[PDB]
RNA sequence: CUGACUGGGGCCUGUAGAGCACUGAUAGGGCUAGGGGGCCCACCAGCCUACCAAACCCUGUCAAACUCCGAAGGGUCCCAG
RNA sequence: CGCCUCCUAAAAGGUAACGGAGGCGCCCAAAGGUCCCCUCAGGCGGGACGGAAAUCCGCCGGAGAGCGCAAGGGUAGAAGG
RNA sequence: UCCCCCGUGCCCAUAGCGGCGUGGAACCACCCGUUCCCAUUCCGAACACGGAAGUGAAACGCGCCAGCGCCGAUGGUACUGGGCGGGCGACCGCCUGGGAGAGUAGGUCGGUGCGGGGGA
RNA sequence: GCGGGGUGGAGCAGCCUGGUAGCUCGUCGGGCUCAUAACCCGAAGGUCGUCGGUUCAAAUCCGGCCCCCGCAACCA
């Protein structure tokens, strides 16, 4: 659970292992690398303790990751959902929310279908 | 509610009356460590040994067979000669195994 | 109409053999009994199935020591 | 109607019904009593038709207190068959009652409401009864 | 006896102030560390694994002590459980080594915890002892990501010479213990 | 203890990933770890990392107070 | 005894004499039991083993 | 002395006087005439308790505050006697000896 | 002279009666997990129950195979007629 | 249809009915001998996966547990582990 | 012979639960260590050894309180050996000898034998 | 009285030997056909008549009760 909190994947290039965070995707990758003045095409099984405690050190204190995050998205949803408003009806029935057709389809709001 | 000690002591003094001898008791403290010889068929004491009466000195272990030999020469001017180690709660080992060896020693018989 | 019942065991005979204040011999038996009801006293001991019997010759008694249950005692004479 | 739940054994011997009633002799919850004159064993059919005479009387309102139970099988041989082959069939319950009992009680109606209630359920039992209301002697018990 | 960290910490600053707090008329009226048993109740490895040494190797190197098997007192469908079977382990650390864990765990393990928002203030006996849960084992230093096959908790129950919760809150806090509320 | 069934207890020393070293007891002399009490967040008082927003919403709009009154 | 349960005789090794009948479970104790037992012959104990009855 | 009349029996229910008295602890020359009691607030189905009795001076109370004292408790009804023989009963289960108990 | 029977003395016993401490039964009330039902909700709980009711407590009871108790008697040994 | 346990059996023992109820026709190489330790069920509270019940901690708990199998007697001052 | 403690029995809850109080000179205990004897299905917790800085906090000993537990009369009664009456019965009475259980009044926060250590 | 059964909607296995509910049909979804039957490809549904008990655990072993099948009910 290196950094931050997940052990991000050796043997694979130091830009991608960081996308296996929650929280980051490419585009914070190629940020810190350069925020950080690293290598991208490195391997994470080639990193400097000193690389490592300093991208560490920024990515945690740069952005909220993993468990914060996943908090605040329910946090989002739970209050969308309290006040009673149409974005939490759709969190209620687990349906669409952003106004796709129902008659068909929808299969990843719903789950695996349910014949009649 | 009893405890470890207490069943551990009971259990193996009643083995030990059971048998009827006068039996050879052994408290044995901290500090100090005593010894009895009792008549459970009258309830009473007929000869007595400790550290405490005896004002012995350092190493507990040596101070037992001490008062072991103590006991056993009071005990055969007495007539006693035969009796039964009630080793109490106690472990027969160091202090108390050595108390009694003191006891065999000084020709007391068990 | 029949039924399932019918059966029962012969009988044991149990029970108190010697009572106080008669004399025994060595080997009376003294308490036939199932578990401790009484428990071997002063020469008396007891057989694989609860069996009280005298040790020595002598007179038979009885002693009810409360929470330590009742005891059988031989008195050598 | 009253019948036990469960029971540890199914047969009951028959037993004795000698001397006068064992407790239950005093006055305990109501304000009138009835009590046994004589004793019987009192089926389960008789104090509900007893226990049904009395709310029939006092229509709404009023209390009935039943401090008998049937808890005692009542056996009886099948029609024709000859002595032998076991024990019978249980057919009923009773309840064991020896002279002295207090057997109902009423509460929380009028004097000559009691009175009748407990005279005409008297009618639906086997027995000479006696009626009763709460006196010192039944405080003082 | 090795002087450590946390066990000089007792007697320096958390001893004198729970004397002040409270007002004992006695020096052993205060409270002290009884025993932490550290408890793995797995069950894991019922049926399936009769092999569970790694679990014991790991918990000797977290505790510096061998852990000893418990097994099931009676057997049981349900948990596919016959009676006699090996399902946990538990040590139980007195003394300095009971110290030494609890110094590593306040000051590296408890940290280490994913989204740690202090430890459960309510989890309190009420007879004045105090019992956790960890759902890694990966949460103690000894233990790297290399030597694991396989996650696993524990349970961790810290005893106290306190009489009551209060007298237990307060010790524990003081050697280092965080509470969310 | 019993003999050879024990894992033998030494000096150690866990660095942390703030620089801080911890002088303890353990079956490994040296470890490094990438937190401690003495720069996590819950521990350093309320050290708000990276979220010290404060909500924002719902008030937060104020985008604007340019509509008619 | 029974079919699993078998019925059995000990043979003092030495003077090759049965001594003892006894019983064992076949299927918990496929081995044959080896007892020392004293030996009227022998008037010593010695090891006796299970042979058939 | 239960003064007052309940609501429950303005309803048609019954006051059940558990306790025509209670046992106290109490000076010879300090003996009350009796003790008296407001069941008034009484519904079907309420009840009092020695707790909420209150007490003249120098008497104390000898039983259990919890003791239930009164309750007021519904009428005998001739609505209640088809619904009540309409009910049918199963047969008594027996309680087993042996492999069975 | 040891006999039936009788006087005294010890020891054994679990019936009559009674009791509810155990195993079960049991009426009512109290208190209170569980359901049922209604206002109320799906957003996870509330709240009220003239409903069926666990465990516990109170009042009142039942039992050959229940007994915290427990006689009158009965059995046996000793001394004596 | 023989054998074991309880009741009937009237407080010694014994006592019948096609009276009320259950069991046996095995088993254990340890479930045996001895020595040394250990003490249950259950209740409340606390503890990752863990649940009414898996394993751990605390307090209460004379025995209601356990003792291979029916029942009774017995039993932690062990006959139980 | 009187007081306190450490042993060991007896009586077998009038001796117990709970509450409060008190004791460390001595004795006991916890206590200080784990070198050595010995030990932990892991743990010097227990058993054990070597000690004597501390504390009577836990334990234990001694007192006090009747909320619970336990003991419990007298009186009456049920029942009954034996002798008699009554009813068709279920059942009911009388004499004589024995006499419960529940409950009531009340009792109880132990008594005592032997041996040691200390005190008067 | 004696023997034998009660398990998806129908009819039968599983029971004797405890842990593991199976086969044909029917049913729902989809194919082929203009459509339909047949046919092909998928899927659902039994807490085992009950109430009790033994056991770690019961469709399974044991007991009570309900229901159905078969045989018997003779000399009189
Ligand atoms: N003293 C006696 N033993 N009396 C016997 C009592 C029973 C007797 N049949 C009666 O009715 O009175
Ligand atoms: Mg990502
Ligand atoms: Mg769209
Ligand atoms: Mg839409
Ligand atoms: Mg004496
Ligand atoms: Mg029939
Ligand atoms: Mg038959
Ligand atoms: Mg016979
Ligand atoms: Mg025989
Ligand atoms: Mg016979
Ligand atoms: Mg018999
Ligand atoms: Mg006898
Ligand atoms: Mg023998
Ligand atoms: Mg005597
Ligand atoms: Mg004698
Ligand atoms: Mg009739
Ligand atoms: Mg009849
Ligand atoms: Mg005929
Ligand atoms: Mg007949
Ligand atoms: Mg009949
Ligand atoms: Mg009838
Ligand atoms: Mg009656
Ligand atoms: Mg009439
Ligand atoms: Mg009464
Ligand atoms: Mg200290
Ligand atoms: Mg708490
Ligand atoms: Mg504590
Ligand atoms: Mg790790
Ligand atoms: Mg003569
Ligand atoms: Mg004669
Ligand atoms: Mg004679
Ligand atoms: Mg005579
Ligand atoms: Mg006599
Ligand atoms: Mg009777
Ligand atoms: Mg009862
Ligand atoms: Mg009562
Ligand atoms: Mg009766
Ligand atoms: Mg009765
Ligand atoms: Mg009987
Ligand atoms: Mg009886
Ligand atoms: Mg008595
Ligand atoms: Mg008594
Ligand atoms: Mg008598
Ligand atoms: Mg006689
Ligand atoms: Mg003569
Ligand atoms: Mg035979
Ligand atoms: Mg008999
Ligand atoms: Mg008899
Ligand atoms: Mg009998
Ligand atoms: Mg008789
Ligand atoms: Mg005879
Ligand atoms: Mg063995
Ligand atoms: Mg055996
Ligand atoms: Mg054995
Ligand atoms: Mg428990
Ligand atoms: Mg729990
Ligand atoms: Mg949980
Ligand atoms: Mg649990
Ligand atoms: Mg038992
Ligand atoms: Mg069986
Ligand atoms: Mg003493
Ligand atoms: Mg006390
Ligand atoms: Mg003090
Ligand atoms: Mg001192
Ligand atoms: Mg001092
Ligand atoms: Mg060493
Ligand atoms: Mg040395
Ligand atoms: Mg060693
Ligand atoms: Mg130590
Ligand atoms: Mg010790
Ligand atoms: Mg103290
Ligand atoms: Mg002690
Ligand atoms: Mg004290
Ligand atoms: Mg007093
Ligand atoms: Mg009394
Ligand atoms: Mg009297
Ligand atoms: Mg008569
Ligand atoms: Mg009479
Ligand atoms: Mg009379
Ligand atoms: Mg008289
Ligand atoms: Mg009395
Ligand atoms: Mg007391
Ligand atoms: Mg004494
Ligand atoms: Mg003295
Ligand atoms: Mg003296
Ligand atoms: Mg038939
Ligand atoms: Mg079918
Ligand atoms: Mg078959
Ligand atoms: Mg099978
Ligand atoms: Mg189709
Ligand atoms: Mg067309
Ligand atoms: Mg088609
Ligand atoms: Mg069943
Ligand atoms: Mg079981
Ligand atoms: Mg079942
Ligand atoms: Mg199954
Ligand atoms: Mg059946
Ligand atoms: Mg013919
Ligand atoms: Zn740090
Ligand atoms: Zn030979």
């Amino acid at each position: 659970a290196r950094i931050a909190g997940v052990e991000i994947p050796r043997n694979k290039r130091v830009d991608v292992a960081l996308t296996y965070i929650y929280g980051i995707g490419k585009a914070r990758a190629k940020e810190a690398l350069e925020k950080t003045g690293i290598n991208p095409a490195t391997r994470v099984k080639d990193l400097t303790e000193a690389e490592v405690v300093r991208l560490r050190e920024y990515v945690e204190n740069t952005w909220k990751l993993e468990g914060e995050l996943r908090a605040e998205v329910a946090a989002n949803i739970k209050r969308l959902m309290d006040i009673g408003c149409y974005r939490g009806l759709r969190h209620r029935r687990g349906l669409p929310v952003r106004g796709q057709r129902t008659r068909t389809n929808a299969r990843t709001r719903k789950g695996p279908r349910k014949t009649v | 509610r009893l405890t470890a000690y207490e069943r551990r002591k009971f259990r193996v003094r009643n083995r030990i009356k059971r048998t009827g001898r006068l039996r050879l008791s052994v408290f044995r403290s901290l500090k100090h460590i005593y010894a009895q010889i009792i008549d459970d068929e009258k309830g009473v004491t007929l000869v007595s040994a400790s550290s405490l009466a005896l004002k012995l000195k350092g190493n507990k272990t040596e101070v037992a067979r001490q008062v072991g030999r103590a006991l056993a020469e009071k005990a055969l001017a007495l007539g006693i000669k035969q009796v039964a180690f009630d080793r109490g709660p106690y472990k027969y080992h160091g202090r108390v195994k050595a108390l009694a060896e003191g006891a065999r020693e000084g020709g007391l018989e068990f | 109409g029949s039924t399932r019942n019918g059966r029962d065991s012969q009988a044991k005979r149990l029970g108190v053999k010697r009572y106080e204040g008669q004399v025994v011999r060595a080997g009376n038996i003294l308490v036939r009994q199932r578990g401790t009801r009484f428990k071997p006293g002063k020469n008396v001991g007891m057989g694989r199935d609860f069996t009280l019997f005298a040790l020595v010759d002598g007179v038979v008694e009885f002693q009810d020591r409360g929470r330590l249950g009742r005891y059988v005692h031989v008195r050598p004479l | 109607m009253l019948m036990p739940r469960r029971m540890k054994y199914r047969k009951q011997q028959r037993g004795r019904l000698k001397g006068a009633t064992k407790g239950g002799d005093y006055v305990a919850f109501g304000d009138y009593g009835l009590v046994a004159l004589e004793p019987a064993w009192i089926t389960a059919q008789q104090i509900e038709a007893a226990r049904v005479a009395m709310v029939r009387h006092f229509r709404r309102g009023g209390k009935i207190f039943i401090r008998i139970f049937p808890d005692k099988p009542y056996t009886k041989k099948p029609l024709e068959v000859r002595m032998g082959k076991g024990k019978g069939n249980v057919e009923g319950y009773v309840a064991v009652v020896k002279p002295g009992r207090v057997m109902f009680e009423v509460a929380g109606v009028t004097e000559e409401q009691a009175m009748e209630a407990l005279r005409i359920a008297g009618h639906k039992l086997p027995i000479k009864t006696k009626i009763v209301r709460r006196d010192a002697y039944d405080e003082a018990q | 006896p090795l002087d450590v960290a946390l066990k000089r910490k007792y007697y320096e600053e958390v001893r004198p102030e729970l004397i002040r707090r409270f007002g004992y008329q006695n020096v052993w009226e205060v409270p002290r560390l009884e025993k932490v048993v550290i408890n793995q109740g797995l069950g894991e490895a019922k049926e399936d694994a009769r092999i569970l040494e790694k679990a014991a190797q790991e918990l000797a190197l977290i505790t510096g002590q061998k852990p000893a098997v418990t097994r099931a007192k009676k057997s049981i469908s349900n948990f596919k459980l016959r009676k006699g079977m090996p399902i946990g382990l538990r040590v139980t650390l007195r003394r300095d080594r009971m110290w030494i864990f609890l110094e590593k765990l306040l000051n590296v393990a408890l940290p280490r915890i994913r989204d740690f928002r202090g430890l459960n203030p309510n989890s309190f006996d009420g007879r004045g002892n105090y019992n956790l849960g960890l759902r890694e084992q990966l949460i103690f230093p000894e233990i790297t990501y290399d030597m694991v096959d396989a996650l696993r908790g524990m349970d961790i129950a810290v005893v106290t010479t306190a009489e009551t919760d209060e007298e237990a809150r307060a010790l524990l806090e003081l050697l280092g213990f965080p509470f969310r509320k | 203890m019993k003999e050879g069934i024990h894992p033998k207890l030494v000096p150690a020393r866990i660095i942390c990933g703030c620089g801080n070293v911890i002088e303890t007891y353990s079956t490994k002399p040296e470890i490094y770890v990438e937190v401690c009490s003495k720069c996590h967040p819950f521990y350093t008082g309320q050290q708000r990392f990276v979220d010290t927003e404060g909500r924002v919403e719902r008030f937060q709009r104020r985008y604007g107070d340019s509509y008619r009154k | 005894a029974s079919e699993v349960r078998i019925k059995l005789l000990l043979e003092c090794t030495e003077c090759k004499r049965r001594n003892y009948a006894t019983e064992k479970n076949k299927r918990n104790t496929p081995n044959k039991l080896e007892l020392r037992k004293y030996c009227p012959w022998c008037r010593k104990h010695t090891v006796h083993r299970e042979v058939k009855i | 002395r239960f003064v007052g009349t309940p609501a429950g029996v303005r309803a048609g229910g019954v006051l059940q006087e558990i306790h025509r008295d209670i046992l106290v602890k109490v000076s010879p020359r300090n003996i009350p005439e009796f003790i008296e009691v407001d069941v008034s607030g009484l519904e079907i189905g309420d009840s009092l308790h020695a707790s909420d009795l209150k007490l003249p001076p120098g008497v104390e109370l000898a039983v259990s505050p919890e003791e239930t004292i009164a309750a007021v408790v519904p009428p005998e009804d001739v609505e209640k006697l088809a619904e009540e023989a309409a009910a049918e009963v199963a047969e008594p289960e027996v309680i087993k000896k042996g492999k069975e108990e």
